[PDB]
RNA sequence: GGUGAAAUUCUUGGAUUUAUUGAAGACUAACUACUGCGAAAGCAUUUGCCAAGGACGUUUUCAUUAAUCAAGAACGAAAGUUAGGGGAUCGAAGAUGAUCAGAUACCGUCGUAGUCUUAACCAUAAACUAUGCCGACUAGGGAUCGGGUGGUGUUUUUUUAAUGACCCACUCGGCACCUUACGAGAAAUCAAAGUCUUUGGGUUCUGGGGGGAGUAUGGUCGCAAGGCUGAAACUUAAAGGAAUUG
RNA sequence: AAUCCUGGAUGGAACGAC
RNA sequence: UUCCUCGUGGCCCAAUGGUCACGGCGUCUGGCUCGAACCAGAAGAUUCCAGGUUCAAGUCCUGGCGGGGAAGCCA
RNA sequence: UCCGAUAUAGCGUAACGGCUAUCACAUCACGCUUUCACCGUGGAGACCGGGGUUCGACUCCCCGUAUCGGAGCCA
């Protein structure tokens, strides 16, 4: 069970009908130089971290 | 999806892979490389004869995979199999033909296209359905935008191009064919027998295919595989 | 009344122009009527291409694409966030932006 | 030094394939469907079904012994939409991600010079 | 009412009226 | 598989999928456009054959033979009809699965007729440029199609020539277009919808408030469906057009 | 002094006027 | 007249001899929204009548009332 | 009478002698939707009956009942 941390570096905007969502790119940290798009739940800035449970993943990008 | 299956079966386990074995396959002459891949079928049992499943196998590979160079990129080409000798089976031509990326990025409006098909015979008695296909351009020092043709040089273009394939094939047996289209030079004869008329860039063949084999004979295949 | 001059289409001089059928609600309209858009784009997309080169023999290959001319009708062109309408003035640009 | 097979990916709306065979095309391995992933019939079509089914082939074909891999994409074709669904690319992806090697990707939708009909009426799939 | 209806309409009633005034004649 | 989501359905008898062939019939993408031809409907693969036709050129010929049209005649999308052929897709009807308060409607899956062709009928349409045809004149600008003329113009050949393809200039005829309004118009809009109260170039057809009614009847054409012709009684003060603000 | 590059969307139901 | 069958909440319809009885619609109350629709909830039963068997009959049996169907032929 | 198969949650269905047993529907909630639907997570629910074999029977042996389909038939 294992997962991939990840170092946010610019944040898009928010999404969802209802506005309670982020869209964010960001970089591994180990492995780094990749760069993948995701969402996000609650608050958030950059040079936060996050945990993806999958890495191997992105959402429709609205842009 | 998963449990969705009311029924599997109308009325009411063994790995294959241990059951088949690989196969090396060998290009003609007419290419500077033969190894093209590997083939699987399963062991020739007593009934079988895995060699009979084997032989109308056809093979779609790249002219560049066959030739090194990148400027042979699109130029697929189809090779039937016609024998098999202790795991290093050969081929022979069966057809070439271009990328659909190719063909649609040659393929652009404000130019006319013009396309032509002959249905010629071999020396050796094969029979080719080839199609050749061209495009207008625009020359330099042109302001008008489009470029189109009148429909009386395109006849004309047709059928200039028709006489011309088949003077080039009568004459060529089949990889002397090969040796004809691979460096192209056909479309230098459009080109020269053509300027006279109107501009044609993009004078790129097309695909061929052939539609009436001959009789085996053995030694004209092996003629190829040293 | 005559809200435009082409009525609504580039058709004139011929009567009939042998129509064509949407992508979406394969509805039949004529081709000149019709909207036409070409979706020439580069086939997986700007992101995997760095993996797919990495991962990649026959280096530099093309990174080839992809070349469709689409039609849509008007209903689905303007439910596509497309040519979406225009005031009465600037209907009259007949440029692209 | 590598040995190749062809990947044959036909990504349409409601579905993904995913079906490796040797170069003549004839002698297959390892297909599979988004749909063999997952269980609503919606997500059939969804990149991460997609992913998961390249993921299961790339295992497979690595434990057979092959390494490099062509790409034939493909979709509905036909009269059909003749574009490629949303689940091709990112299945295409995974498999690159799992460990494969790549070579001479196209596309083959199946395209006519005028075929028969398109279904729905003159009028249209009213929806 | 949509006059491609009423003309509709109109014709199937007049086929009517043809039969029911053959009968006699 | 198909859906917004599902289900009907097909599926260890191997579906879906991959590959190789084969048959059938329809279609003629991408090129394909504010481009062409045609009296209009309408017409798009190649080659060949048949005859036709417009424009241009012409120091060719005839010599007013011409323009528009009642009656009258040919052609006439699609659907439809009759009789054979073929019948792959699609698909009125119909059968079905769902949605829905109900849904014999939209969605989905099947599916006859028809969709294609030969022979013969029908003879309409938003058959629309909703703008009759012929002729003259009146503002500018450019692009374009076909032809034609000129230019030590460019390029290509055999440096060279002739051609051909481009460029510049000009012109005849076309599909059209951008700007403006001197004008016109109820206005939208219009290089014709202008040259009409300063009312008249020629000529054919049509309309006289809305409804009833393109109905009834009688004729005539039609295998039939139906078409063409075509009222009144009665009823009503408004229907209606273009634009303004909300 | 090194240095190859790009834009992209699906969608259910929702009668009436005292 | 004979034979066969049926009788259940305001209507339709069901039930293993084993809870004063399943459902659906209707009705009533509340809510959303003015009303329908919709969502939550409730009420409503001497299972045609009179007898018996059974610890226990809506049902098992006989009789009575009513409805419905079939037969009602040979001359 | 013979051969074969079947009996499993309120319905239906799957199962190996190292388990009072899985599944979708049904219902009890929790959710998510403006609402309706859709959709999702946890639960409570069953091996025809009877003997036998077995460190252990849903499952294997025997018998019996019921059902299916095909063969059959001297009281």
């Amino acid at each position: 069970t294992p997962v991939t941390l990840a170092k946010v570096i610019k944040v898009l905007g928010r999404t969802g009908s209802r506005g309670g969502v982020t869209q964010v790119r960001v970089e591994f940290l180990e492995d780094t130089s990749r760069t993948i798009v995701r969402n996000v739940k609650g608050p958030v800035r950059e040079n936060d971290i996050l945990v993806l449970m999958e890495s191997e993943r992105e959402a429709r990008r609205l842009r | 999806a998963v449990g969705k299956n009311k029924r599997l079966s109308k009325g009411k386990v063994v790995d294959p892979f241990t059951r088949k074995e690989w196969f090396d396959i060998k290009a003609p002459s007419t290419f500077e490389n033969r190894n093209v891949g590997k083939t699987l079928v399963n062991k020739s049992t007593g009934l079988k004869s895995a060699s009979d499943a084997l032989k109308g196998r056809v093979v779609e590979v790249c002219l560049a995979d066959l030739q090194g160079s990148e400027d042979h990129s699109f130029r697929k080409i189809k090779l039937r199999v016609d024998e098999v000798q202790g795991k290093n089976l050969l081929t022979n031509f069966h057809g070439m033909d271009f990328t659909t990326d190719k063909l649609r990025s040659m393929v652009r409006k404000w130019q006319t296209l013009i396309e032509a098909n002959v249905t010629v015979k071999t020396s050796d008695d094969y029979v080719l359905r080839i199609f050749a296909i061209a495009f207008t351009r625009k020359q330099a020092n042109q302001v008008k935008r489009h470029s189109y043709a009148q429909s009386s040089h395109i006849r004309a273009i047709r059928k200039v191009i028709s006489e011309i394939l088949t003077k080039e094939v009568q004459g060529s047996t089949l990889a002397q064919l090969t040796s004809k289209l691979i460096p192209e030079v056909i479309n230098k004869e459009i080109e020269n027998a053509t300027k006279d008329i109107f501009p044609l860039q993009n004078i790129h063949v097309r695909k061929v295919k052939l539609l009436k084999q001959p009789k085996f004979d053995v030694g004209a295949l092996m003629a190829l595989h040293g | 009344p005559k809200k435009r001059a082409s009525n609504g289409r580039n058709k004139k001089g011929r009567g009939h122009v042998k129509p064509v059928r949407c992508v979406n609600c394969s509805k039949s309209i004529p081709k000149d009527k019709a909207i036409k858009r070409m979706a020439i784009r580069n086939i997986v997309e700007a992101a995997a291409v760095r993996d797919l080169s990495e991962a990649s023999v026959y280096p530099e290959y093309a990174l080839p694409k992809t070349y469709n001319k689409l039609h849509y009708c008007v209903s689905c062109a303007i439910h596509a966030r497309i040519v979406r309408v225009r005031s009465r003035e600037d209907r009259k640009n007949r440029a692209p932006p | 030094s590598q040995v190749f097979g062809v990947a044959r990916i036909y990504a349409s709306f409601n579905d993904t394939f995913v079906h490796v065979t040797d170069l003549s095309g004839k002698e297959t391995i390892a297909r599979v469907t988004g749909g063999m992933k997952v269980k609503a019939d919606r997500d059939e079509s969804s990149p991460y079904a997609a992913m998961l089914a390249a993921q299961d082939v790339a295992a497979k074909c690595k434990e057979v012994g092959i390494t490099a891999v062509h790409v034939k994409i493909r979709a509905t074709g036909g009269t059909r939409t003749k574009t490629p669904g949303p689940g091709g690319q990112a299945a295409l992806r995974a498999l690159a991600r799992s460990g494969l090697r790549i070579g001479r990707i196209e596309d083959v939708t199946p395209v006519p010079s005028d075929s028969t009909r398109k279904k729905g009426g003159r009028r249209g799939r009213r929806l | 009412m949509r006059a491609k209806w009423r003309k509709k309409r109109t014709r199937r009633l007049k086929r009517k009226r043809r039969k029911v005034r053959a009968r006699s004649k």
